[PDB]
């Protein structure tokens, strides 16, 4: 398919 | 819907396009009368940058961005959104949760040294304390506290809960302040200041810890690096930093609003008057007169090796509103020969 | 489990101690491990280690 | 949290209270409940009865569950079920044969013979009654030397 | 397809 | 509470009042926790009726289950409208405070029974 | 699936490339909604920079990567894989369990001179700690702790997962901070510094070591020699040295899930009231109403020696669950008769 | 339709 | 071929 | 056949 | 569509 780029909270930075 | 984003550029015209999409959306929804909680679910789906989004069991159904610019230096988007505004679901029926604003700190004083920003932390709480007041949908704010709230001490959290009348208490640390430069030889230097977040929401009623969060952002600092800087001032926090922190309070509302919204709300028993019982929410919180509540009996312990812990016992106790003020309520209870039954502290919930 | 420690320490007393406990409650109750301290099985509450040991300290 | 009739180590008690060549008597007071009554008796074969006797009599015919249960003070260890008995209305409960005898060797193993049945009396509930193995084993071997000198005939 | 926010619990 | 001797299991529970029943009522018989026993739910135990000029009785296993929720350190309370109280509903309740030594002596006392009457 | 990887040469353009690769594969079977427990195992099959990759009995078949970019000095990899969920698995109906990272130490102070980075192991457990927290599949996360774990002391272990409500403890020594330089006559010189780590994970049960692994990498050091860099900052963590550490977070999750995820969840009692007990698991770590469970004694002792050993003694005590409260569960003892035997500290697993 | 864009009060500034 | 995760163990 | 040649743990370095 | 004054409240 076509897997999404989203990010999310950082762990530290 | 016609709506506008505004949003500065930190680092990546990407973000500050996101951040501005964002904007316009929280916008469109607080005019449709949709719910906010559900904003916070779909930012993630709109990392993309692409023109037309698609999205499924959402009151947003296709998003069209239509103008994008660039003027004064922070992008503008204009967009055009279809929002359908559900009569029903698991928040609309609920009363309104009271919230206490703990102390908020910063853990190391040497970040805060530029600009010698010391009260960031209590000037940010009370920044918190009116945004979940005057723009939350299922929360009121009864103040804020001076006190820590910590996970260790279940037994504070709900004395100073009880003292206070709040559900829930949320309380975060600041955890960088620090900045960096970033130097040019054709114009000044930019200084890049960091804001990191750990917000943590306890339950009241028994000093558990029901939410847990943590927020980093960054923003240009555009004071000089030798100037004082008010946090309590429009100075601040018109700046691109004091824009920044604002966007982050209303992250954590909207955080707030999609975790604890559908909890079903447990209003307590504050006096017992015979067949007549006092309820602490009342006109301001969403009570109206007629409504059906169904009591349960409250008893949370602490474990042999100190933990908290919850233990409802089921009644056969109904009651009624009776009397209704803005602060507090009447309630008939319904089985008079079980009225004795009843004491302060119990738990109640809105039949539906 | 509880352990108790002798203030004058002996491998006969340790072993007496033990046989007092176990002719209370039952067999294979108490242990001596040394010439000073004897392990007796306790309940995991609190409350009933409290009680157990109520009485098995009043033995003779 | 329901009822259960033990004694606490500080209540358990067991007496002989006949001592003769032609009968042989053990004794347990369960407190706020009744007694738990061995009796042999001079005869020629093998005879043991096992008597709860209630306080308050039996209100009606009930299912009684016979368990080795473990004693509080025995972590980590399970209960053995021993068998399923018939108390009867307005008589004491009767245990009887290898039934009886496997009474006192669970107790003899510091574990506690639990019985328990929905009480007539208690809006039928169910109620646990054990009996206590604490300062049981001196009198077991009272009651052993009593049995070893019952006069082999009836 | 968005996640959904949490549904109604009691306790 | 009185037993008798007898063959049969007998236990009479009497409600006498200083006043008497103004007018045959419907009771309630609940199984009230005491204050000092919060998160503890009510039972419903049973529906009487109070006659006349009468005492209150109640027996069978009634009076047994009364004895038995006493036991387990509840108060078992009759509710019922008052005819002296202007038809309003009273309740009486039986404490379970010093209930356990005396429980133990009638305990005792109906083992001591005749069996026969 | 349509993925991106990002990462940064350091040495070998290999390392970068496998690297990117790993971080593509990660975020595609995050996204597919795969285990990724299994991906732990697939790296070592992964060291040939072959353009196509074949395997068997795992959720993913065959790796085609069609894009390979060095844009702007870091390794972009793009690649395209089939990624089959499976709905079974001895992962999927086993409840959370909930961890308590440790303390992490420096061995050698001397090392962490360079930059004066001596609370990096804190400022690392944290890192840890949130990474299980939000990022697991089969882990809960109850917090960090200043104490040492150690395999000499199963009592004092078994106290502390006892007071902190742990079922795993995990702490690990940081034994490389060291720095070499290479020096160029072109450029400026270059600065690789080295993190080693080993981690070690106790069962709080029985105090048993369960998890024993040691982790090294290397990245540049992109900071002055005499600058002084603080490891709460977004400077520390968004340099080269930050993107390695926070990779080797993730491994350490990644093997924790390959390791103990299928480990059979084992809640404990908390309080018994009367035929009723309570579960140290509620909602938020997977406990559903109606869910039958089966009951186990638990005996663990230190044997003549004073090593730690373990003994259960099987029980005919089934449970069912009544009521779910968000961090604990109320169960209803099936055998009414047999109620009096469970005492506090006894487990229980989920039947299948 | 076309939402508004009415300003409200400010939450600190 | 993979190495398969560790199987499903009790204690 | 044909060996792999993956890389395992470091044991020192 | 302006909203309304709040209305007659008792108390």
């Amino acid at each position: 398919c076509a897997m999404l780029e989203p990010i999310e909270t950082d762990e530290v930075t | 819907y016609e709506v506008t984003g505004v949003a500065t550029i930190v680092s990546s015209e990407e973000t500050a396009r996101l951040h501005a999409l964002e904007d316009a959306l929280f916008k469109a929804v607080n005019f449709s009368g949709a719910d906010i909680g559900s904003i916070s679910n779909l930012m993630p789906l709109l990392e993309e940058s692409r023109n037309e989004y698609q999205f499924t069991n959402h009151e947003v159904r296709y998003i069209l961005v239509e103008s994008e610019r660039k003027r004064r230096g922070k992008v503008e988007v204009k967009i055009r959104v279809d929002i359908y505004p559900s009569a029903t679901g698991c928040h609309t029926d609920q009363y309104k949760k009271t919230i206490l604003v703990g102390n908020i700190e910063v853990a190391s004083p040497q970040q805060a040294v530029m600009g010698q920003i010391y009260q960031v932390g209590d000037d940010f709480s009370r920044v918190v304390n009116r945004q979940l007041d005057q723009t939350s949908r299922s929360f009121v704010s009864v103040g804020t506290t001076d006190y820590s709230i910590s996970s260790n001490y279940p037994a504070r959290t709900q004395m100073i809960a009880q003292d206070n009348g709040a559900q829930y208490i949320i309380g975060g640390v600041i955890t960088d302040l620090t900045a960096t430069v970033e130097s040019q030889l054709l114009q000044d230097d930019i200084i890049n200041r960091q804001f990191a977040l750990e917000m943590k929401v306890f339950d009241g009623k028994t000093g558990h810890e029901v939410f847990n969060k943590a927020y980093r952002e960054v923003a240009r600092w555009p004071f000089a690096k030798t100037s004082q800087v008010d946090t309590r001032s429009a100075r601040f926090w018109a700046s691109t930093y004091g824009e920044m922190m604002l966007r982050v309070s209303r992250n954590i509302m909207l955080d707030l609003e999609s975790e604890l919204s559908c909890k079903i709300t447990l209003p307590e028993v504050v006096a017992v008057f015979g067949n007549t019982v006092t309820m602490d929410l009342g006109r301001m919180h969403g009570v109206k007169e007629g409504d059906k509540l169904q009591l349960w009996h409250t008893a949370s312990f602490i474990d042999q090796n100190g933990l908290p812990r919850n233990k409802v016992s089921q009644s056969e106790i109904t009651l009624t509103v009776s009397r209704i003020y803005e602060h507090e309520a009447e309630l008939t209870i319904d089985q008079p020969n079980l009225a004795s039954s009843v004491q302060i502290g119990d738990v109640m919930n809105k039949i539906l | 489990y509880i352990t108790f420690n002798l203030l004058e320490s002996d491998f006969t007393t340790a072993q007496r101690m033990a046989d007092a406990v176990n002719n209370f409650l039952g067999p294979q109750m108490a242990s001596a491990v040394d010439a000073t301290s004897v392990r007796v099985r306790a309940p995991r509450d609190v409350s009933q280690r409290v009680a157990f040991l109520s009485a098995i300290e009043n033995l003779e | 949290m329901g009822k259960r009739y033990v004694a606490t180590p500080q209540q358990s008690q067991w007496e002989m209270v006949v001592n003769t060549p032609l009968e042989c008597q053990l004794v347990h007071p369960i407190p706020s409940f009744g007694d738990a009554v061995f009796s042999s008796r001079a005869n020629k074969k093998i005879n043991l009865d096992f008597e709860l006797k209630m306080r308050r009599p039996m209100g009606e015919t009930r299912n009684v569950s016979l368990i080795s249960m473990p004693p509080p003070w025995r972590p980590g260890e399970h209960a053995d079920r021993i068998t399923n008995l018939k108390f009867f209305k307005q008589f004491d409960g009767y245990v009887g044969g290898q039934t009886a005898w496997g009474i006192l060797s669970e107790l003899e193993k510091g574990r506690y013979p639990t019985f328990s049945y929905q009480d007539w009396q208690s809006r039928d509930q169910r109620i646990e009654v054990a009996l206590s193995s604490v300062l049981f084993q001196n009198k077991y071997n009272a009651f052993s030397d009593c049995i070893s000198n019952l006069l082999k005939y009836s | 397809q968005v996640p959904e926010k949490r549904q109604q619990t009691l306790f």
